[PDB]
């Protein structure tokens, strides 16, 4: 027996920017956008589900300086909550 | 600790884990026979474009960090849009797929509005490898292995040349 | 004095269906996506954050049956959660 | 009860929404000072493409809908690609965003891959009205009154002719 599936599901994507615009990445710290993705994984996996996860990565960059960038989550198709349970 | 296998990550409690615990959540395989895979795909080296200094930092970081999560972490260098290609038709056969609940997929290079260049890439030949072909590559048909379950793509890259600022008087 | 502000920032887009693919629209029932979302709105506005009630609708279409679509959550830049607060 | 202004939208309680407030919730306007507006942009009657029946239930269902959240809406029907920009640009100058807290738009139309179709639209000619256009419309450059404030874009329209199913065994 066969049965049918969606094609696209359960994606999602964060670039670093939105359409059109730069991303910043110092010569000796690395990209502006992974160190803060990185800081904030470390921090919130334990208790917060992905997409919640980058909307605070997000918020972090809401006070725009000589170097601005906004991180942009696309293309969701997850069903449910991803939360990455760390330690289990 | 940083001296276990989660390193800076901070871990979820067995009492945090039940507050969550919902049918609204992606489940979890065993910790004992899973084989979860992640991606990095980091463009530094490039024929035409400058080079992108202090993207070694960024490849200790995220594969350490998604290692942390519980991923396998392959970490390939200085790839064509077509290489590119052909590492994520390779990433999306791998048989540890179903022995897994999720992935991660981590682009890391130049970019410009159409999409992540290459090593090859200039502006007179383009080498450009477009979000939509990922997304293809790692679907329900190209990639049955993963149906269901979630994949999640980090892209560190420009999207174009504009500043992504507008002025306003307070 | 002048400050800096990001161009593109708290959008949230939500299509009816994954790009490449059909939405369906019953004659006189009407879309099936938009009947979905406001069924789901009307339920869960006073508890959920706009995300959340996406991703519900969402889930709602997981099963496919003889006309399959799965709606899609695109550029996405709120920092923030957008809770309805319906009745203020 | 339905015979009120919220109708069939589920009431936010004074202790549900304590329970809920944080400083990471999009602020609200005080009820009796706000000017809240939303846009319906619908395609019925098309020039070339077959006629969308029961459109009129979802300009039904969205309007009373957005009304019961408390937003003003304007109905506008078949219009071009133009008359749509044209009508996004004069949306995006309306003074009562400026006492407003948020925004929703929606379109309802036959689309392709690359947007949603106009009244004219014909694989001959083409009457394509881009998601990047109505992005750029709304945004803090060309619509500085919505600055801070959430803007949510609803679109029913096909994104192409494929089904959007895979086939697999149990």
């Amino acid at each position: 027996a066969i049965k049918k599936a969606h094609i696209e599901k359960d994606f999602i994507a964060f670039c670093s920017s939105t359409p059109d615009n730069v991303s910043w990445r110092h010569p000796t710290m690395g990209s502006v956008f992974i160190g803060r993705l990185i800081e904030h994984m470390q921090e919130y996996a334990c208790s917060c589900d992905v997409e919640e996860i980058f909307r605070k990565v997000r918020f972090s960059f809401e006070q725009p300086d000589g170097r601005a960038q906004m991180p942009t989550t696309a293309r969701v198709t997850l069903t449910r909550c991803f939360y990455l349970f760390p330690g289990h | 600790t940083s001296s276990g296998s989660e390193g800076n990550v901070k871990l979820c409690s067995l009492e945090e884990a039940q507050r969550i615990w919902s049918a609204e959540i992606y489940p979890i395989m065993d910790k004992s026979s899973r084989t979860r895979l992640a991606l990095i795909i980091c463009n530094e080296e490039f024929d035409s474009i400058p080079r992108r200094t202090g993207a070694e930092v960024d490849i200790t970081g995220m594969t350490m960090l998604l290692q942390n999560l519980g991923y396998s972490v392959d970490v390939k260098k200085n790839l064509t849009a077509s290489d590119m290609t052909t590492e994520l038709e390779a990433f999306a056969h791998r048989p540890e797929h179903k022995t897994s609940d999720s992935t991660f997929l981590v682009f890391m290079s130049h970019g410009i509005r159409e999409g992540i260049c290459g090593k090859k890439h200039s502006e007179q030949v383009p080498d450009i490898l477009q979000l939509n072909a990922i997304f293809n590559m790692l679907n329900t048909k190209n990639c049955p292995s993963l149906k269901d379950k979630p994949k999640v793509i980090i892209i560190q890259a420009c999207r174009g040349d504009s500043p992504g600022v507008v002025w306003f008087k307070d």
